[PDB]
């Protein structure tokens, strides 16, 4: 059986500079004037993934010039020339030396932009969540990079490290930038014994942390 | 053109069987091999089987004996016979066809949707995200709708039908006891919004649900 590992999982990258993925099947392939069985694939944003490389060196037609692979024995790897926006994506090689074939397990390509920090915006639950009984506060911290954040909670003061899930959208096809969604969520009573409700970010664009958050005392 | 598009995905319980089926137009479709392709949560590929233009097929082991592939070259379609379906078989099914030969996959078809659970389809409930009021002051203010506690995926959000495409954040559902819950947030000019309408569309086909909420300010 064959297993193909793909490196490295996430790739950063500046916009003009080379990009390198590595492939590796735990099979050595044969063939050095006989046809090879791997390929390359990029499935963009949303969309369902395309051919870019086959019989390990030649292009579809299509794919930019920029794009070019390369391989020898159990190693390959696809490389571009100088990274457009256009290439954002994951990226996925094929071994198909044998049945049955087998994906690599991708690399996420991720376009390198300036820092930014985040702009959070905290709410309330709605009138209409608390009438049935539920009580969720939302927390959405948009456009930043890098991706890495932390989002603390805090009831009265109270850290609040249970309850609270997480949500992230993948790169912007604008900006480029990370948004994220925190969202804590509690019963209408659970929700009423407290009135202080914080949303606490700290991200590595600033030492001091962003504070955002509401009273139920008010509207 | 060449052209392949899937259909027949939907919910099905542990141990049920599901049909996929694969249209094709623009090419001499008994000319080539075609092939089944799967994606799962992992946004991982996996390469589930194939038939070639001779009319010998091949299978992953994971889906062997229990997935049946097969065409009708009479009508031109490629067909996916699932059955014993497992929790692991969860996933968006494409078809694709050689480039050449048994050489590569193209013309990928969107993909039709397959969910193997014993969750019942429920519709999910949308609320509104306004400001905690706060003067603001500002030039830009965020809007939002909490989708929650629906099944099985997936739900569409647009605001004012797509009139409003850019500030959009729409992130990914997230599962908790068996019942997904998103969010998307909008941010639009101070000038905008309350004195023009701001409403969030969310979709959820699997209920035919196409549910409108307008997002008005918290009276202070």
């Amino acid at each position: 059986d064959v297993v193909v590992t793909q490196t490295p999982l996430s790739l950063p990258v500046s916009l003009g500079d080379q990009a390198s993925i590595s492939c590796r099947s735990s099979e050595v392939i044969v063939t050095r004037n006989g046809y090879t069985p791997i390929e390359w694939y990029l499935q963009k944003p949303g969309q369902s993934p395309k051919l870019l490389i086959y019989k390990a060196y030649k292009r579809f037609p299509g794919v930019p010039d920029r794009f070019s692979g390369s391989g020898s024995g159990t190693d390959f790897t696809l490389k571009i020339s100088r990274v457009e926006a256009e290439d954002l994506g994951v990226y996925y090689c094929f071994d198909g030396s044998t049945v049955p074939p087998k994906f690599g397990g991708g690399t996420k390509l991720e376009i390198k932009r300036a820092d930014a920090a985040p702009t959070v915006s905290i709410f309330p639950p709605s009138s209409e969540q608390l009438t049935s009984g539920g009580a969720s506060v939302v927390c959405f911290l948009n456009n930043f990079y890098p991706k890495d954040i932390n989002v603390k909670w805090k009831i009265d003061g109270s850290e609040r490290q249970n309850g609270v899930l997480n949500s992230w959208t993948d790169q912007d096809s604008k900006d480029s930038t990370y948004s994220m969604s925190s969202t804590l969520t509690l019963t209408k009573d659970e929700y009423e014994r407290h009135n202080s409700y914080t949303c606490e970010a700290t991200h590595k664009t600033s030492t001091s942390p962003i504070v955002k958050s509401f009273n139920r005392d008010e509207c | 053109e060449v052209k392949l598009v899937e259909s027949g995905g939907g919910l099905v319980k542990p141990g049920g069987s599901l049909k996929l089926s694969c249209a094709a137009s623009g090419f001499t479709f008994s000319r080539y091999a075609l092939s089944w392709v799967r994606q799962t949560a992992d946004k991982r590929l996996e390469w589930v089987a194939s038939i070639v233009s001779g009319g010998n097929t091949y299978y992953s082991g994971s889906v062997k004996g229990r997935f049946t592939i097969s065409r009708d070259i009479a009508r031109n379609i490629l067909y996916l016979q699932m059955s014993s379906l497992r929790s692991e078989d969860t996933a968006m099914y494409y078809c694709a066809r050689a480039y050449y030969g048994y050489v590569g996959l193209v013309h990928w078809g969107q993909g039709t949707l397959v969910t193997v659970s014993s969750a019942k389809t429920t519709p999910p409930s949308v609320y509104p995200l306004a400001p905690g009021s706060a003067a603001q002051t500002n030039s830009m203010v965020t809007l939002g709708c909490l989708v929650k506690g629906y099944f099985p995926e997936p739900v569409t959000v647009t605001w004012n039908s797509g009139s409003l495409s850019s500030g959009v954040h729409t992130f990914p559902a997230v599962l908790q006891s068996d019942l997904y819950t998103l969010s998307s947030s909008v941010t639009v000019p101070s000038s905008t919004w309350p004195s023009e309408t701001v409403t969030c569309n969310v979709a959820h086909p699997a209920s035919s649900t196409k549910v409108d909420k307008k997002i008005v300010p918290r009276d202070c």
